[PDB]
This record gives C-alpha cells, sequence and structure tokens, in this order.
C-alpha cells in the first residue's frame, strides 16, 4: 500500500492508477493539472504580502524561520500547543 | 466621479508591485486603496491644464519633473467602496 503527504498524496492516488508507461504519463498529466490549479487558488485566495522588516528581522535573530503562513513546533506534546495557541 | 473598485486596486498594487497588505482583501478589514491611486482618479483631470491655448509648446520634448503627495490633515485614506 501507499500514500502520501500534505502534497504528495496525488502522486500516491496515480501511483495506484497507474499501469503501463502511457497510463502513467496520461495520469502524471491529469495530476500535475490538478496541483497547478491547487498552486494557483491557494494563491489568489490568500495571497502572501509583505511582511513588516522588524518582524522577520528579530524573527532571524531569535534563530527562527523566515515567517511563513505554516510554522513548525517540536518537541511539544498537542494538549499544551494547544494550550498556547 | 469615479468609484474605486476592487478589481482597480488589486491591478494597479500588481502593476505597480506593492505588497503591503492593507490593499489586498482580507475578511474583517476594510479595503485600503493606495495613496498613489489618486493620479490614476486625477490624471484625466491634471493633464486637462498643459492643453490650454497660451501655454503653448512642444508636448512631444514634455517631461515630467516632480510630484508631490499630501494627504489633508485628518482625511480619511481610500476605501473600496469611495465614489472620488
Amino acid at each position: 500500500w501507499s500514500t502520501g503527504h500534505s502534497q504528495g498524496l496525488v502522486t500516491a492516488v496515480t501511483i495506484a492508477a497507474s499501469d503501463s508507461w502511457d497510463s502513467f504519463l496520461k495520469n502524471s498529466l491529469t495530476a500535475v493539472s490538478l496541483l497547478l490549479f491547487i498552486g494557483s487558488r491557494c494563491l489568489s485566495t490568500y495571497p502572501r504580502t509583505s511582511l513588516p522588516p522588524t518582524m522577520l528581522q528579530d524573527s532571524l535573530d531569535n534563530g527562527e524561520g523566515r515567517p511563513s503562513p505554516m510554522l513548525s513546533v517540536r518537541d511539544l506534546s498537542i494538549k499544551q500547543v494547544e494550550k498556547f495557541i | 466621479e469615479i468609484t474605486i473598485s476592487s478589481q482597480t486596486i488589486s491591478e494597479f498594487t500588481h502593476a505597480i508591485g506593492n505588497k503591503c497588505d492593507a490593499f489586498v482583501d482580507r475578511p474583517g478589514k476594510a479595503t485600503l486603496a493606495p495613496m498613489d491611486f489618486a493620479i490614476v482618479i486625477g490624471w484625466k483631470a491634471i493633464i486637462k491644464a498643459i492643453f490650454p491655448k497660451s501655454v503653448d509648446g512642444d508636448l512631444l520634448k514634455l517631461v515630467h519633473l516632480s510630484n508631490g503627495y499630501k494627504m489633508i490633515t485628518g482625511a480619511a485614506p481610500l476605501k473600496k467602496g469611495d465614489v472620488v
């Protein structure tokens, strides 16, 4: 069996439909056409804008990453991250 | 009189490459327009001043020298429904 992460899950569902090389090619086409729509719409819906340079300057001085719509927190259980949020 | 719509604002901001989030439509916040949009509003009124017969010269060799914005003290910046 196989499955995919946030994005690649489409590649996983392609593989489960892939039989030959041409079938693989066709399904890959339907895939990249799909993920292109996703890339387009998920930006046109929430367009990333500029960010106050104080913010990212501080964040990079704090060793954190360049701010982005998604943040990864480590070493902390769910029950307490949900308490901080 | 022109109606400042969201589409015009978006097109303009993209044409100038402005990322300031006050102009991109976000829920729960009034859509703001860039202060430089006035020239878009006022060009067809501004340039009519260099046409009159008394100011007669080579229109082709015209050069734009300087521009200046000044918000009236206490004036509200533009919104996406303003009839201007």
